[PDB]
């Protein structure tokens, strides 16, 4: 029930650092659990990170844990994804989504997120 | 009107940066509201009507066919001094009171004890009504526990309690959870109706404070959307109440061995559930996980205390069991 | 769920070309809804608690200071045949039964009548409880009648009953009308609570059918937005109930002359209000004016009948008064 | 809460007959009590006629009773005012209004009617 706009995408050298931002135009951004997905050339979409409304609990994927940090700012109605020690496999299109008020915490499936976004390409 | 708004301070019940306006019902999700707890009284009245019908038409014929004394109590032998003491001094003499009565009346302690037991039986209700009430309690508790197990076996927070607070308070209310909470509140209100006015020759003691606390918790957890953690407590505390009634029925039916077996099984289940599982599961997910997931909020400091209070009460009950089971061995 | 939708057929309750969706609450006006009648049970429980407190703490000291017997009934003389007849045959012998008992026992009719009166007093509650209940009823009825008069004196439909149907069913619900209806329903539910379970050694007769009918009417008139005509009935039928309780209190306080005066005034008010004013005012505005203003609708054929039923009941009560007042002259 | 448009106005000879129509664009026309007012040159507005939602009860003014007939059609969402035996004093601007859901039946005051209309001039 929110509109998501992403930013911070671009092309960086190997072992770089990026900070993707996802902003929402509404007062209900603080009552949804946000999430970030990736889509590499071929195969299908993959889960990257997610967190609940308060931001106290965050969970990532097995292959990305320890390098990506997902956070949120309810005052500014935004979410941030920080990348450290990038790898060539990280070149993909990144999408910002949100739990649809009924999916339980910890979901790692495409169908559990309703409000999608345009996404940004990231190239290493 | 204003005092109700003062009592429902949004900075006290809900967590930080959460207001009641965020929990208003809409087409996207359904959240619990206080107005949904008004049906509890009509459902409790219906439950009381059904209880009366069951006791008068169903349990009584079974008790009659089970050779249960359908008459009232016995008649104590006449005694002026004993009657005066019973009406004035006390009704249940202790060992010292029995010795004093024997000294005053110049009678054997056994005769005075038998006379006072007969008088107490005269004041106490007949066995038929107690058997019917125990049968009704057994049936209701068995149904409640079965429904609770069936509902909880598929829920996601039964196996991982941390799911009770991950999306709190933004958790939709399902039909099954609403039905469970309303049924529990209706049963407690029916117990209040049967306790307060059905017979005034009763005792208002530990079991009344326990009832009041249970109704307090069920109400203020439902209105606070703490319904995912209340179902665990409701299903845990109703596991052992379905065996005590069966033990009482066996005792009333002159089945001593069956009564002893049922009572020892009830003692084992009660101790295990309310001394071993409760502090390590419910207090664990309430004291620690809630603090680290939801953060500090004032209402927490209330709820935990009440739970601790309940624990203390059940500890007391464990005492009243641990000696009796010793006699049952 | 489906059966509830079947029962609430919009072509049965509401008039032609009127649907329940037209009566949904909005920012323009507020209309009565069934969900507003769920607070009646909690308010009835609160009223029952207040009634118990008033009887135990307020009415009892006044009765004690008024020289009311604080002890129980008397003790009937022992008799094996009389006790067997009382336990087996009946408890309130008539003239023929008294003659038969005198023939069988070879005893005077006066002695048997006195023994059975003593036994009935043993079975009947003490005067103290009846005095307290009468005082509570008197206070509640007086307050209800005063509030009804104060509310109705400013309403526009009291003087012209045709205003009860001119804008029906599109009539907004005011705070005073809602409070009046909820208070009346709460009082009737409190009476049901005090009748059904407080003491089972009572009678389920005319006054229980009367209660059930009153609760039926108050509910199905509130849900049908027929609240402008129900207030007239509620205020009319509560005018005489505030004098019978005073007459009972005067009788219990050994004040025979005051009891006779209060009872004759109660008889006059009861007859005038429920035989002279009711058929010419309420049945007039219900049978004729409603037909010519709202038109034919099915629910009408129900409601009028019930009102007629009520009238019949009150006619019966008039009989039970008209003889007793003859003794009071 | 409705929009009222009037028609049927015009100029007619003495002792003529007119039929003024008041139409509403909405589905709630059948739940309001309609009314017709007049405004002569000078003085102020005067009450002419009114009726409830069902149309069973109609009430007019003292000076116009017996000549004007007010009716309604809920199927067509409209109200009609028929005039018989017109008089020169009837030349005025006619307005269509509606009871504001709270005014009691029988009101004869301007403040009791909310949804007004443009009105039509009638000349005898
Ligand atoms: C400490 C050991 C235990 C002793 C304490 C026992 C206290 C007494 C408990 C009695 C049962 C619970 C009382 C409330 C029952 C009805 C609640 C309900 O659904 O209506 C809420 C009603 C309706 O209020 P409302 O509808 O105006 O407010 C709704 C507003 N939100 C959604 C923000 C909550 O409110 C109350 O009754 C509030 C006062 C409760 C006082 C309880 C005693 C303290
Ligand atoms: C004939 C002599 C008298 C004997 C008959 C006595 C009948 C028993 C009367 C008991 C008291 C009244 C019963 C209903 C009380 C609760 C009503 C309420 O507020 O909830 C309505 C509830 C809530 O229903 P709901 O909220 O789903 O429906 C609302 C829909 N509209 C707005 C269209 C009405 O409905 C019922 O309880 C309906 C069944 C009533 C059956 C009563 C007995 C027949
Ligand atoms: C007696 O020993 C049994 C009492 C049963 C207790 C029922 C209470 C259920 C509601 C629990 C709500 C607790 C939630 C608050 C935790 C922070
Ligand atoms: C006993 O004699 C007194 C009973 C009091 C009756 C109270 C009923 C009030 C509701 C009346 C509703 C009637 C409206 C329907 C008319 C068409
Ligand atoms: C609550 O919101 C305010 C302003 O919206 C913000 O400054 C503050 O950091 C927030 N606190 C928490 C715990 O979210
Ligand atoms: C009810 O409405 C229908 C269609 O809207 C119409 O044909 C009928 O005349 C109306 N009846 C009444 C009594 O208003």
């Amino acid at each position: 029930q929110v509109q998501l706009v992403e930013s911070g995408g671009g092309l960086v050298q190997a072992e770089g650092s990026l900070r993707l931002s996802c902003a929402a135009s509404g007062r209900t951004f603080r009552t949804y659990g946000m999430g970030w997905f990736r889509q590499a050339p071929g195969k299908e979409r993959e889960f990257v990170a997610a967190l609940n409304w308060s931001g106290s609990s965050t969970y990532y994927a097995d292959s990305v844990k320890g390098r990506f940090t997902i956070s949120r700012d309810n005052a500014k109605n935004t979410a941030y994804l920080q990348m450290n020690s990038l790898k060539p496999e990280d070149t993909a299109v990144y999408y910002c989504a949100a739990l649809r008020r009924k999916a339980e915490y910890g979901s790692r499936s495409i169908a559990d997120f309703d409000s999608w976004s345009k996404g940004t390409p990231v190239t290493v | 009107a204003g005092i109700l708004a003062w009592f429902w301070n949004e900075r006290f019940w809900l967590p930080h940066n959460v207001t009641w306006a965020d929990l208003k019902n809409t087409e996207e999700a359904t959240f619990p509201q206080a107005e949904d707890l008004y049906l509890a009284f009509p459902l409790a009245f219906c439950i009381f009507m059904v209880r009366l019908i069951f006791e008068r038409f169903v349990a009584k014929p079974c008790a009659i066919a089970l050779n249960i004394q359908a008459n009232g109590p016995q008649i104590a032998p006449p005694n002026a001094i004993l009657e005066k003491v019973f009406t004035a001094i006390t009704k249940h003499p202790d060992e010292k009171r029995l010795e004093g009565l024997s000294k005053q009346l110049d009678w054997d302690v056994r005769s005075i004890q038998r006379w006072f037991r007969q008088r107490r039986n005269q004041e106490k209700p007949s066995t038929l009504t107690r058997f019917c009430e125990s049968m009704w309690r057994f049936s209701f508790y068995l149904y409640v526990f079965t429904y609770g197990v069936r509902f909880l076996k598929k829920t996601p927070w039964l196996w991982n309690t941390r799911h009770c607070w991950y999306n709190y308070p933004y958790q939709p209310l399902t039909t099954d959870l609403h039905y469970y909470y309303i049924l529990e509140l209706s049963f407690y209100w029916s117990l209040m109706f049967s306790q307060f006015t059905d017979i005034k020759r009763k005792d208002f003691g530990i079991m009344f404070l326990h009832h009041l606390v249970s109704i307090f918790l069920i109400t203020f957890s439902y209105v606070n959307n703490m319904a995912r953690v209340g179902t665990l407590v409701l299903c845990l505390h109703d596991s052992a109440d379905a065996l005590l009634e069966a033990a009482k029925m066996a005792n009333y039916a002159k089945f001593q061995k069956m009564c002893d077996l049922l009572f020892v099984m009830f003692a084992v289940v009660f101790i295990t559930t309310r001394l071993g599982i409760f502090p390590l599961w419910v207090l664990n997910t309430t004291l620690f996980e809630s603090w680290e997931i939801v953060g500090p909020y004032p209402s927490w400091w209330v709820f935990n205390l009440l739970l601790l209070l309940v624990q203390g009460l059940n500890c007391f009950w464990s005492y009243l069991i641990v000696k009796i089971a010793c006699k049952a061995v």
